[PDB]
């Protein structure tokens, strides 16, 4: 009654059904080392950073959109699985600029962060990097697209909790300019929202942004003002 | 060096040590500065196609 076994690396938990890997994984203690995925979102299988091993499996599955059949043996750190993580880290780290000192998000990034904790070190691809041409989103937000890895998560932003349906891919291949094709201002409410849902350094902060760093300032707890809900 | 022979004969009777063999004054022995410019290596990595880091 309600209730689904899995062995996450052996150790034995019932889940909800319906639920996902990575909720069991979260359940757990776990993490994934995830991009595309968003707690408040849609679920679309893009990052393929999230993949994990289940034994006697030919493919590597993504766990995102896997629902939790019965009785799993999830390895999170098996051989084929850091491998994974590897190669598809290393594709990541091809069509990205060498903004790192430029960019806002220093210490504040999710490349950085994941390329030392299961990325490789040494690289390859002497040879390439394509270039994005910038939009001007709007005076709000700073924008420069090329720091943009495509993970499509701006987009199901805005077609859910925006609703507006300014922001669309257009191309294919190696050549997805994320944006809008008119060059109108994708201005509406909670549109500051999506300097913080960008998981890299694309969009950001137009006042703050080359005013700081984040391993300078300190945190504060406090209640939001100008509005009755806080 | 740069000095005659008898006061050179006073040191070595002073300390019979080969005195003006070693001097610690060193005239051009030093090896030359501005050398030529140095190739490094890289070891037991950067050899590709074998190399993962879950390996190592
Ligand atoms: S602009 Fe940012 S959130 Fe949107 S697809 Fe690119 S990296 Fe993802
Ligand atoms: S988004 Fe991350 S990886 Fe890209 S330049 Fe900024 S800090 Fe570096
Ligand atoms: S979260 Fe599964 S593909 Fe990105």
């Amino acid at each position: 009654s309600n209730l689904i076994e899995v062995f996450v690396d052996g150790q034995s938990v019932m889940v909800e059904p319906g639920t996902t890997v990575l909720q069991a994984c979260e359940k757990v203690g776990m993490q994934i080392p995830r991009f595309c995925y968003h707690e408040r979102l849609s679920v679309a299988g893009n990052c393929r950073m999230c993949l994990v091993e289940i034994e006697k499996a030919p493919k590597v599955v993504a766990a995102c959109a896997m629902p939790v059949m019965k009785g799993w043996n999830i390895l999170t750190n098996s051989e084929k699985t850091k491998k994974a993580r590897e190669g598809v880290m290393e594709f990541l780290l091809a069509n990205h600029p060498l903004d790192c000192p430029i960019c806002d998000q220093g210490g504040e990034c999710d490349l950085q962060d994941q390329s030392m904790m299961f990325g490789s070190d040494r690289s390859r691809f002497l040879e390439g990097k394509r270039a994005v041409e910038d939009k001007n989103i709007g005076p709000l937000v700073k924008t420069i697209m090329t720091r943009c890895i495509q993970c499509t998560r701006c987009i199901r932003f805005a077609s859910e909790i925006a609703g507006v349906d300014d922001l669309g891919t257009t191309g294919r291949g190696n050549d997805m300019q994320v944006g809008t094709y008119i060059e109108k201002m994708f201005m509406s409410e909670l549109s500051g929202n999506i300097i913080d849902i960008c998981p890299v350094g694309a969009l950001t902060s137009k006042p703050y942004a080359f005013t700081a760093r984040p391993w300078e300032t300190r945190k504060t707890e406090s209640i939001d003002v100008m509005d009755a809900v806080g | 060096a740069s000095a005659t022979r008898l006061i050179q004969g006073l040191r070595n009777w002073a300390s019979g040590r080969d005195l003006q063999a070693k001097l610690q004054l060193r005239y051009q022995e030093i090896s030359k500065r501005t050398q030529p410019p140095p190739k490094l290596p890289v070891g037991p990595s950067h050899r590709l196609s074998n190399n993962y880091y879950c390996a190592r």
